[PDB]
């Protein structure tokens, strides 16, 4: 579900927050986002 | 057989260190 808050457990990464498509450009091995902060940012779809 | 002739490497050899993108 994107566009809603919702408790996330993406492959044993547990949270909450808003979910939606995005335009990166995750390279094949990619699997997780961060920013300089280091916090999750964006994770891959293990089933999409 | 072989050579052991010595170059220098200059700005080669960086890999992602983990599978983490990052931007910017
Ligand atoms: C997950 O498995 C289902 C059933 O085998 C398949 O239809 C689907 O394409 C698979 N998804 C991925 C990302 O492998």
């Amino acid at each position: 579900v994107k566009n809603k808050c919702v408790n996330f457990n993406f492959n044993g990464l547990t949270g909450t927050g808003v979910l939606t498509k995005s335009n990166k450009k995750f390279l094949p091995f990619q699997q997780f986002g961060r920013d300089i902060v280091d916090t999750t940012d964006a994770v891959r779809d293990p089933q999409t | 057989t072989t050579t052991q002739s010595y170059t220098n490497s200059f700005t080669r050899g960086v890999y992602y260190p983990d599978k983490v993108f990052r931007s910017s």
